[PDB]
């Protein structure tokens, strides 16, 4: 996952989990990538799937 | 299995919109983004209980898909959780609605705008959407939006979350029902 086309004003609501470096399970890459932007680039991908 | 319950494709989990039917043939509606590229649907994460296979999928542009039931024994309730649904109707500004979804469960709010355009990126744009102040989270796609006993829409997407508040856009269910020649029961 590449979050360069982010942010995006909206995300579909399907569930395919990603695990962030904050230990939060992100519901989908769209959710995950908007958080990376809001974090101003500090948040990273830990692994795919639930934390 | 009923409106708002989880559905599993080979890629992820979505929510069942509404159980619909045409003649003696049972289907269920869900979100297009969810039926796009999915073939088989199961009722559980272990993928041991089969629901059916995709019969149609419209996404982007619209945001609805339909699945034919191949399972003969599973109960197919014409409800949303326990909520009986008896007709479908058109959303209207100020209308009070409720969404049920496999992740967040039930939440209510109202319709704040119609004929909304949502741009999900890379060319995925959906048109003619119902805007509302109802929250939704990943898992909730395709779940129902109703008002009392009326079917109104299918969850497609948005921003925010249920803890801090959000805006979710829904596909009009009337559009899907007409396209497939199906009706709620
Ligand atoms: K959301």
């Amino acid at each position: 996952v590449d979050c360069s086309e982010y942010p995006k004003p909206a995300c579909t609501e399907e569930y395919r989990p990603l695990c962030g470096s904050d230990n939060k399970t992100y519901g989908n890459k769209c959710n995950f990538c908007n958080a990376v932007v809001e974090s101003n680039g500090t948040l990273t991908l830990s692994h795919f799937g639930k934390c | 299995i009923s409106g708002g319950d989880a559905i599993y494709s080979s890629t992820g989990r979505c929510s069942l919109g509404f159980n619909v039917r045409s003649g003696s043939t049972y289907y269920f509606l869900t979100a297009g983004h969810c039926t796009d590229g999915a073939t088989t649907w199961w009722a559980n994460s272990a993928r041991t209980t089969v629901l059916g296979t995709t019969s149609g999928s419209s996404f982007p542009n619209n945001d609805y898909g339909i699945v034919r039931y191949t399972n003969t024994t599973i109960p197919k309730d014409g409800t949303v959780g326990g909520q009986d649904i008896t007709s479908a109707a058109n959303a209207t500004v100020g209308m009070a609605v409720t969404r049920r979804g496999s992740t967040t469960g039930t939440h209510s709010g109202s319709v704040t705008a119609l004929n909304a355009t949502v741009n999900y990126g890379g060319g995925d744009v959906v048109y003619g959407m119902i805007r509302t102040n109802v929250c939704a989270e990943p898992g909730d796609s395709g779940g129902p939006l109703y008002s009392g006993t009326r079917a109104i829409g299918l969850t497609s997407g948005g921003s925010g979350n249920c803890s801090s508040g959000g805006t979710t856009f829904f596909q009009p269910v009337t559009e899907a029902l007409s396209a497939y020649g199906v009706s709620v029961y």
